[PDB]
């Protein structure tokens, strides 16, 4: 939830996200909503974070109030380490079942190897019910269920409480039998050997004697219930398969170009002005719709007319403009968008002035007469101007 | 002492050594016979790149390289041998004591 | 020869070999035979591995009992290091010349930077004359001869003896001369001094002396023989050349595409059972033929109707079957492959269930009415039955 | 200017310099000569050397004797690290103002992460004027200019040494107040207590607060001057475009092909002869021209009958011949090339029989009947003949 906190420049040149969606937001204890998304890994990767060939897909949420069923990411089923490619779209989704009452904000998110979190949006999720009632459950091979929520604890304290009881029993044993300050002054005077000598070793090599046996039964009987059992199952995944749908940037014989060409935002602000080189590439006359920076989008509500569902906070309707003139096909255009709203200051990506590099990151969306959106991506530096104000 | 041990190794052992950094042409590239040894008599664990011998730099400048290795190789066996010295004193201890 | 005990998904999903050729499977001492073969880098190269960037070339046997005169791969000459790319297969092969009087079992081999070794096929090769008579030889640039098995092994002696000899007349001399009781009982009394002061230093500034000059001596002489010599030739080599012929996974216009989906193996075993989701992609109609694992060989009688000349050990007849449905062109079709064979198990393949990877890899071969060979990659998580029966 | 000492091979088989031009080779101190060219980035890239994925251009000159205004490569200004992909080419410049009278001999220079610095080719350039006159400036974002060569110095020294005097007077001040001997003896006896206690001790928390107070103050006031500033800029730029023009080694429809087949050069020596498997792949006929290795240009005197402006050094006229017998297209041709001078001697290219890779490198350069230049790779073993005599 500390997105906020984070560098502003890196939230924009790493993951590009768009489209997230949560199935439900409400759910009963049991009941099993899904958030899902796509995101672009931008393609001028940023020296400060590991190159994104190992990450893994998460659900941004304070502990499991919602376990998770599964989750999928560039076509695969991923609860180990996947790789992504500079460059390129996944697309992903994650099946969270309810568990623990209350109103959370969850978060797509995905980690890099050496790189750190990278958090997506996020939507408060009312859960109702008693935890109590949650259950998993789970399958074996063996065919059995078993409830995860319960299964296995009371086997463990079934052999770790006793063991502490014992060490407990062998320390007060010991102490009540020969002093600390007795001792200490047997010991510091000639003996010693008062302390100890046999048969206080006859107790030590039979106290040790039933230890091992209490261990090699422990063992064999654990070893008859369970007698199957394979190794924690670890490791990268084989590579993910892209969108190629359609497009999506760099993919298909149709798509928009944008260049970057100068960029100005104010110092305190919550305005940015940048003049973009447009290239259009498809066979329909283009309108630039929406521009998403950390999992903010910025409408043209010219394209925008209504009016997404989308989480506050985050949404802005002031993404515009152009002249509204359509561009293409064949048309190449450099045009001057400004950015304006609160949330670009509300999501400290104001704070860009304090950042080691001043540059911008994300994707534009243009769109056709239709419905059609064909997605371009947008890099580069913008320089500050610094207004009076605090 | 040890700067003297540091510099007369190479030179000691060149005589042994030379015979096998003479040239042959193997299949259109340049070996010593002594890569040509390793190569033929085959080591079931033994892949080059496994090696760590010189394989260039920018860095090095000349025509130096035994040299600058030999007298690096002397410095550094100032700071083995004093150590090494005590240590042979410390093992040489006659120290005998009362309990274990 | 240990292949057995490496890790079974680690064999399976590393290098991919096939078309392993011995020359002959016997030579006499100096008679040349040669080992050949193709492989395959499999495409989700294991965590637990290096990336094959940095990999070498070599002859699995036990000591020189065969020289190597050259081996080449990626259609070069490769006596140092070579990069492998992800995806791809190299052309290989190995020429070997008889040398110690026996019977070893010679394999295909190649290692990774930080991954180990990877063995191939092997085959028994009946090897007869005697030692004695080996020879190399091998040509200088100056155009003259040397019979490597010898060359040089006299010079080293020459100089390393006589000086063993000088340390141990240096030691025997001191030694007797001033003993260690007589020495040690001086040095501990006063003195010491008994025991060194010159004219004992001057036998050492002339030992010394002498030393050095036999060093000057020594060093010039070996630079008169030998005025040439040149370093140590080492580094990695340019880049290979895959095979491109015909193919041959991922290359030209016609080609087999093998999903896995679901696969089952006994545990204990000897059986696995696979879907596999073919598309083809050829023009011709295609009956699957083999499988390829860890050098082992699975077919189907239906194809190979006979039946190959290779090493036991190694081939299965039964890599069966489909219902010889030849598939296309153009159709794509999900086929249950049985894979049964007590070579499974004798290659410790079943033991995939020990594995922190529970996971197969491998080739597959298409082909069509006439000879016409299809290769396709095919690989991911087979699960197993726990089964009776120990 | 040490490139005459790096290793042989290794400046050959890095980076392939072409068309490199000085704007000017004089100028007045602030006079504005540009130095520009293209570097190939060989494709079999020496293990001894990083990967050059980070680099930096740079001009290899005596110190500031130029003020570098601006350098851009693959067509980004890059005054931060940059990658260069193997294989490509890319093209760079550098805008230098004259600042210090005299004679020196500037480079082209790139340095490569965890390599080193590899040096281009270089002209001598004639500056004339006063140091005192040399100025820069530069423009800040408020609009204001100031004079680099002397901006911020003064109020450094400002800073700095009313701070080191008064360390020097603390000294001082103890020193002289109580001696060393007598504050020696003093401890060295009972006390001690005479050489310090209060009030020395009001005198040290004072100088204290007063130190304190300088701070927060001196700290307020270039607060407010200055009530700006950011952070140092650092960091990889986005990947640079290499030249697609044309071509341009592996760039466009038509091109040359070499291998190379063998090689020798004499040892000690001036001569190289290699035996050049071409192919060509135009549409014009062929003739090779020129033969480029670490900057020296071998020229063939039959198409460069004049005969370019290039520093001596350098520039040879023996890169001789063919039977200037055209080759193609289509043609496919092996064709012995000798190389001789005494620059591949004097910019000790012959020590290549020095090093652990007796290996060539660099670009071949064609021409058609026209001007029309086509670029082609060459690489790989030539062997060293081992000649006697002067
Ligand atoms: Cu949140
Ligand atoms: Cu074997
Ligand atoms: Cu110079």
């Amino acid at each position: 939830h500390g997105e906020k906190s984070q560098q502003a420049f890196l939230r924009m040149r790493t993951l590009n996200w768009y489209d997230v969606q949560w199935s439900k937001t409400t759910v009963n204890v049991n009941e099993e909503m899904v958030l899902s998304g796509k995101v672009h890994v931008f393609s001028a990767w940023p020296q400060a974070v590991a190159n994104p060939r190992v990450s893994f897909l998460n659900a941004g949420e304070p502990g499991p109030v919602l376990v998770r069923t599964a989750q999928f990411i560039g076509e695969q089923f991923a609860p180990r380490s996947v790789s992504l490619e500079i460059g390129k779209d996944y697309a992903f989704s994650i099946n969270l079942r309810g568990r623990r009452a209350g109103r959370w904000h969850v978060h797509a998110q995905i980690n890099v190897e050496g790189g750190g979190p990278i958090i997506g949006p996020g939507q408060w999720i009312e859960i109702k019910g008693d935890m109590k009632d949650f259950t998993d459950p789970v399958t074996l091979l063996d065919g059995s269920t078993v409830d995860l929520e319960h299964y296995g604890i009371s086997r463990v304290y079934a052999w770790h409480l006793p063991w502490m009881a014992v060490g407990a029993a062998w320390i007060f044993f010991w102490f009540v039998r020969k002093g600390i300050i007795t001792s200490y002054i047997r010991v510091a005077e000639g003996k010693a050997d008062d302390v100890i000598g046999d048969d206080d070793r006859r107790i030590g090599a039979i106290v040790l004697a039933l230890t091992i046996l209490a261990t090699i039964v422990g063992y064999a009987v654990t070893n008859s219930t369970f007698p199957r059992t394979i190794p924690l199952q670890a490791g990268l995944q084989k590579p993910l398969t892209p969108i190629e749908t359609e497009g999506t940037v760099g993919v298909g014989k149709e798509n928009v170009t944008t260049e970057l060409n100068g960029g100005v935002y104010k110092v305190p602000g919550r305005e940015l002005t940048i003049n973009v080189k447009v290239k259009n590439n498809t066979s329909q006359p283009l309108r630039l719709g929406e521009y998403t920076a950390a999992g903010l989008r910025f409408l043209n509500p010219d394209v925008f007319t209504t009016k997404p569902d989308f989480p506050d906070y985050l949404l802005a309707d002031r993404g515009l403009s152009v002249d509204a003139t359509p561009i293409a096909p064949g048309e190449a255009k450099e045009i001057v968008v400004k950015i304006q709203d609160a949330r670009w200051d509300i999501e400290r990506l104001s704070d860009l002035a304090y950042d080691t590099d001043s540059q911008i990151g994300g994707l534009l969306f243009f769109f056709s007469p239709d419905g059609k959106r064909y997605a371009s991506e947008i890099g580069g530096p913008v320089i500050p101007k610094f207004v009076a104000g605090d | 002492g040890s700067l003297g041990w540091g510099l007369l190794f190479y030179p000691n052992n060149w005589p042994a050594i030379a015979a096998f950094h003479q040239a042959t042409e193997q299949h259109g590239q340049l070996m010593t016979l002594a890569d040509l040894i390793g190569f033929h008599f085959v080591r079931t664990s033994m892949p080059e790149y496994i090696r760590m011998v010189e394989r260039g730099t920018l860095r090095t400048f000349g025509k130096d390289v035994v040299p600058v290795a030999a007298f690096f190789s002397g410095f550094v066996s100032m700071m083995v041998y004093f150590l090494w010295w005590f240590m042979g004193r410390w093992y040489s201890t006659t120290k005998v004591i009362d309990t274990i």
